[PDB]
C-alpha cells in the first residue's frame, strides 16, 4: 500500500518544492 | 443493447457536432484562401488565423471524442472498420497534419502563412471527401454486394454514383453551411459577396445536396432495400430539413437576423443528417456489426455516456461562450 | 507473409509516429507547470521578466502543442487501423481513459486559449495565474489518463474471457491497475523534468552567445533548480517503478540487468554488451539496489529470465536503454546538482562555457532519455500481449498497404520535426 502510494506522493512533493524554489532561493535571494 | 443504441445515437451527433465547426473552418480555410489567393497579405493572414485556429482545435476534440467513444461501445467496428479502412485514415491524418502543421507554422512563419495557403485549399476540401468515403463506406461493402454477397475489389469502389453522392452532401453542405455561418455575424458592408455565394451554395445545396439525399435513396433501391425503407420512413425529415433550409433561405433573401438562419441550418442539415443516420441505424454496415453483437460490459458505456456529456458540456459553452466574447451584451 | 510482415511493419511504423508524438508532448505535459510557476515567481516576485518568460515560453508552447495534436490524431487513428484484434477486446476497456486524456487536453486547452487572448485584454497577473494552474492540471490529467492505458496494457485486470471475448469490465480496476502508480508518477516526474532542462538549454543557449543576462540568467537560475528537484523525484519514482517491476514483472527488468539467473544479492550493470546469443563483452556491474533500500532486505530474491519462457520473454536489446535512460538520469542530475550549487551559490562558475554547453545538451538529453526509457518499458512488452491479451502476431492486417503508408508518414513526420523546429526557432530569433 505505502509503496503503492508513495511514488505520486514523492511527484506532489517535487512539485510543491519546485514551486518553493522560487519562494526561497528567487525571491528572497540571487 | 439499448445503452448501445444510446451510445451511436450521441455519438452520431459528436459526429454532427464535428461537422458544424468542421464545416465553419474547411469552408473559412479555402474560401479564405482564395480571397487571399488574391494578394497574400501576412497582416490579413495574421489577423485572421489568429482566431480561425481555435475553431479548427475544437475540431479535432469532436473528431476524436467520436473515434474513441464508438469503439468502446462497438469494438468489433475497430476489428472490422479498423482492419478495411486501412489507407483512407492515414490520408486523412496527412491532410489533418497538413493543415495543423501550417496552422502552427503560420502563426509565427509569415514565409509559410502566404505560400502555404495552397495547402489549405488543398486540405481544405480534400479533407470532407477522405471522411466521406468511410462514410460512404459505412452504408456500403467490402465483402457485401448484391444477390447474396461477394468478394469486391475496393480499389474500384471508388468510382461509383453512391460515393460522389456523399462527396456532395459534404462539400457543397461544408461551403453552404459555413458561408451561413459567415453571413450569420457579418457586421460589414462588404457581406453582399457572402450572401451571393451563399446563395450559389444554397442553389448547391436545393441541388447537389438534397439531390444526393435522393441519388442515396435512388442508389439504395438497387443496393440496400431495408435502408431505402428506412429512409423513406424518415424522408418527412428531409422534408422538415428541406423546409428548415428553405427558413434559411427566407432568411438569406430577407432580413438581417440570421440567428433564425443559423437556427433553422442548424435543425436543417441536423435533421437532414439525423435521418440519414436513423435510417443506416441500428445497425453498422454489416450484419455481423450491429449495435448488439460483441456485447460489451455496459458499466463504461454508462461511464462513456458520463464523459460524453463531460465533452459536450465543454465543447457547446466553449462556443457558446466564444459568441459572448465577440459579444458582451448579454 | 501477406498478414505477418505487418506484426513487424506496424510496430516499426507505430514506433515511428509515436516517436515523433512525445517530442511534441512532454513539452505539452512539463512546459505548462513551468510556466505556471514562472507567472506565479514573477507575481510573488514583482519582477516582470519572469512573466515575460511565462509568455515567451507559451508563445512556443502553442506551436509545439499543434504539432503534438495533429501525431496525437495521427497514433490515435492508427491504433485500431494497425492492432484490430486487439481493439475488438481491449477496446471496451481502453476506451475511457483514452478519451480523458484529450478530455482534459480540451479542458487545458480553454483555459490555454483564455490566458493566450485574455492576457492582452482583462486585468491582473493573478488572474492569469488562476487561468494557468488549470493548463498545468489538464497537461498531467492527460497524461495521467493516457498512462493508465499502458499501465492496463502491462497489466490486467477488470475483465474476463468468455472463450477469448472480454467483458465483466470494471472501469477502475483496470484504469487503476498497479502498473498505474509508477507508470502516472515516472511520465510526470519525466516530463516535469525534461522540459525543465529544456527551458535551462535555451537560457544556456541566449546566455552563453549574446549574454543579455536580463532574462537569461534568471531564467537558467530557476529551471535548473526546478530540473534538478524533478530529476531527484523522477529517479525516486524510478526506483519505485524497478521495485514494482522486480516484484510484478521481471521478465522486464531481468532484460533490462541481464539476470538470466534468479539470486538474492543480484548485481546491477552500468554497460555491457551480451549479443541476442550469450556473448558477455564489456561488463561493468555493481552490487544490487532495488532490495537493500527498496525491500529493506539486500537478499530479496530477484526473478530471474531463465525462470520466465522464452516465447514469453522480451530481447536482450533493452539492457543499452536502462543504461542510456538511466545514466542521463544521473549525469543530469549531477549537472542540474552543480549548476545553481557551484556555479551560483559557491564560485560563481554560470559565465563559464564549461557549465553553458552542458546545459544547452540538458535538454536534449533528457528528450533522448525520454525516447530510451519508452523504448525501454514499452519493448519489454512485447511478448506478454500475445498471452493474457491476445497474440501481438494476430493483431495486425495486411502488408503491401503498411510497407508504402510507412514510408510517407515517415516523410510526413520527417517534414513536421523539422519545420517545426525551424519555425520554433526562427521565432526565439525574433526576441517576442
Ligand atoms: C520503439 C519503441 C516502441 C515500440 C516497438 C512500440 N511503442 Fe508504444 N510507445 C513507445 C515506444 C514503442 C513510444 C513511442 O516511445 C511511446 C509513445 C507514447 C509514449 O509516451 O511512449 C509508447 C507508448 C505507448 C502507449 C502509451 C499510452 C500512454 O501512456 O498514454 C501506448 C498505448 C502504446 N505505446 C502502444 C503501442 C502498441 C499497441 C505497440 C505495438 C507493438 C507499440 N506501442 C510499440
Ligand atoms: C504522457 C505523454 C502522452 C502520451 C503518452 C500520449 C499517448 C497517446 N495520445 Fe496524446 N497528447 C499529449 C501527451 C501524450 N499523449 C499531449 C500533451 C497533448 C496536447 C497537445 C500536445 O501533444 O502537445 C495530446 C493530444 C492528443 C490528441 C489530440 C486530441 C485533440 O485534438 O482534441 C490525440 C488525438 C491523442 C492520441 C494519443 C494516443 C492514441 C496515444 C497512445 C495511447 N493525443
Ligand atoms: C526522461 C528522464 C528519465 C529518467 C531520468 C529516468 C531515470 C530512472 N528510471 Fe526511467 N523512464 C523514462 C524516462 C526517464 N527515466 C521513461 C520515458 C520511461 C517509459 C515510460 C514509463 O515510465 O514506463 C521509463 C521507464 C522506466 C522503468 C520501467 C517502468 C515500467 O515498465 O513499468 C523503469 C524500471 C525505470 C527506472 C529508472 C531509474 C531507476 C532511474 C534512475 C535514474 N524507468
Amino acid at each position: 500500500f505505502l509503496i503503492m502510494y508513495a511514488p505520486m506522493v514523492v511527484v506532489a512533493l517535487s512539485v510543491v518544492a519546485a514551486f518553493w524554489v522560487g519562494l526561497k532561493d528567487v525571491h528572497v535571494n540571487e | 443493447m439499448t445503452l448501445e443504441v444510446i451510445g451511436i445515437s450521441v455519438l452520431w451527433l459528436f459526429l454532427f457536432g464535428y461537422i458544424i465547426v468542421a464545416s465553419i473552418d474547411f469552408g473559412a480555410g479555402f474560401f479564405s484562401v482564395y480571397s487571399h489567393w488574391a494578394n497574400q497579405q501576412h497582416i490579413l493572414h495574421r489577423i485572421i488565423q489568429r482566431y480561425l485556429s481555435p475553431v479548427w482545435e475544437v475540431t479535432n476534440v469532436f473528431l476524436v471524442f467520436f473515434f474513441v467513444g464508438i469503439v468502446g461501445f462497438f469494438p468489433k467496428t475497430a476489428y472490422y472498420y479498423g482492419s478495411i479502412l486501412l489507407v483512407p485514415a492515414s490520408i486523412a491524418i496527412v491532410l489533418l497534419a497538413i493543415r495543423g502543421s501550417y496552422y502552427a507554422f503560420h502563426t509565427y512563419g509569415e514565409t509559410e502563412r502566404n505560400w502555404y495557403l495552397l495547402a489549405y485549399g488543398l486540405t481544405g476540401l480534400f479533407i470532407p471527401a477522405s471522411l466521406s468515403i468511410v462514410l460512404t463506406i459505412s452504408e456500403g461493402g467490402f465483402v457485401e454486394e448484391n444477390a447474396a454477397g461477394v468478394a469486391l475489389d475496393y480499389g474500384k469502389l471508388f468510382a461509383s454514383p453512391l460515393s460522389w453522392s456523399v462527396v456532395l452532401l459534404s462539400v457543397t453542405s461544408v461551403l453552404y453551411i459555413s458561408a451561413v455561418f459567415l453571413t450569420y455575424y457579418a457586421d460589414a458592408a462588404g457581406d453582399e459577396q457572402a450572401r451571393a455565394l451563399l446563395r450559389r451554395y444554397a442553389l448547391l445545396w436545393s441541388g447537389p445536396t438534397m439531390l444526393s439525399a435522393l441519388l442515396i435513396i435512388y442508389q439504395l433501391r438497387y443496393h440496400n432495400p431495408e435502408h431505402y425503407d428506412n429512409l423513406w420512413n424518415v424522408a418527412w425529415m428531409l422534408v422538415i430539413s428541406f423546409l428548415f433550409f428553405v427558413i434559411t433561405v427566407w432568411l438569406l433573401g430577407r432580413q438581417r437576423r440570421f440567428g433564425w438562419a443559423f437556427i433553422a441550418l442548424l435543425f436543417q442539415y441536423a435533421f437532414a443528417f439525423y435521418a440519414y443516420g436513423i435510417s443506416h441505424y441500428p445497425y453498422l454496415l454489416y450484419p455481423y456489426l450491429t449495435i448488439y453483437d460483441g456485447f460489451t460490459n455496459e458499466t463504461m458505456a454508462m461511464a462513456l455516456i458520463v464523459a460524453f456529456i463531460a465533452g459536450l458540456l465543454l465543447l457547446i459553452p466553449s462556443l457558446y461562450l466564444l459568441m459572448r466574447l465577440f459579444l458582451f451584451n448579454k | 507473409m501477406n498478414g505477418y510482415d505487418p506484426v513487424l511493419l506496424s510496430r516499426i511504423l507505430t514506433e515511428l509516429t509515436l516517436t515523433v508524438h512525445i517530442i511534441y508532448a512532454t513539452i505539452g505535459v512539463g512546459v505548462p507547470l513551468m510556466i505556471a510557476i514562472a507567472q506565479w515567481v514573477g507575481i510573488r516576485k514583482n519582477d516582470m521578466h519572469y512573466i515575460l518568460l511565462a509568455r515567451r515560453w507559451t508563445r512556443g508552447f502553442v506551436i509545439t502543442v499543434a504539432v503534438g495534436v495533429v501525431t496525437g490524431t495521427a497514433i490515435g487513428l492508427q491504433l485500431s487501423l494497425l492492432w484490430p484484434n486487439f481493439m475488438q477486446l481491449a477496446g471496451q476497456v481502453i476506451s475511457l481513459p483514452l478519451f480523458m486524456e484529450t478530455f482534459a487536453f480540451f479542458f487545458e486547452a480553454i483555459f490555454l486559449g483564455i490566458y493566450l487572448y485574455t492576457w492582452d485584454r482583462f486585468e491582473n497577473q493573478k488572474k492569469h495565474l488562476l487561468l494557468l494552474i488549470p493548463v498545468a492540471i489538464g497537461s498531467s490529467a492527460s497524461a495521467m489518463f493516457i498512462t493508465m492505458v499502458n499501465a492496463f496494457m502491462n497489466t490486467p485486470q477488470g475483465f474476463e474471457l468468455k472463450n477469448g471475448e472480454l467483458v465483466n469490465i470494471d472501469p477502475i480496476v483496470a484504469m487503476f491497475n498497479p502498473a498505474m502508480p509508477t507508470k502516472v508518477a515516472h511520465v510526470l516526474a519525466t516530463s516535469y523534468m525534461t522540459s525543465a532542462f529544456v527551458l535551462a538549454s535555451i537560457a544556456a543557449w541566449h546566455l552563453w552567445k549574446g549574454n543579455r543576462h536580463i532574462y537569461h540568467r534568471k531564467a537558467l537560475h530557476l529551471t535548473m533548480k526546478t530540473a534538478f528537484i524533478f530529476s531527484v523525484a523522477s529517479a525516486l519514482v524510478g526506483d519505485l517503478s524497478g521495485k514494482f517491476l522486480a516484484e510484478y514483472q521481471p521478465e522486464k527488468l531481468a532484460a533490462a540487468e541481464w539476470h538470466f539467473e534468479t539470486s538474492s544479492h543480484a548485481p546491477l550493470i552500468l554497460f555491457g554488451t551480451l549479443e541476442e546469443d550469450n556473448e558477455v563483452k564489456y561488463a561493468l556491474e555493481i552490487p544490487y539496489a532495488l532490495s537493500i533500500l527498496a525491500h529493506n532486505h539486500p537478499a530479496a530474491v530477484v526473478t530471474g529470465l531463465n525462470d520466465i519462457p522464452e516465447d514469453e520473454r522480451p530481447p536482450l536489446y533493452i539492457h543499452y536503454l536502462f543504461d542510456v535512460m538511466v545514466t542521463i538520469g544521473v549525469f543530469l542530475m549531477v549537472v542540474a546538482a552543480v549548476y545553481w550549487l557551484g556555479s551560483i551559490f559557491r564560485w560563481k562558475w554560470t559565465a563559464k562555457n564549461w557549465f553553458f554547453g552542458l546545459l544547452v545538451a540538458g535538454g536534449p538529453l533528457a528528450m533522448i532519455a525520454i525516447e530510451a526509457g519508452w523504448y525501454l518499458a514499452e519493448v519489454g512488452r512485447q511478448p506478454w500481449i500475445l498471452r493474457g491479451y491476445m497474440k501481438t502476431a494476430e493483431g495486425a492486417t495486411t502488408s503491401a498497404h503498411v510497407d508504402t503508408m510507412l514510408v510517407l508518414f515517415c516523410l510526413l513526420y520527417i517534414v513536421l520535426v523539422i519545420a517545426s523546429a525551424t519555425v520554433l526557432i526562427r521565432m526565439f530569433r525574433r526576441n517576442p
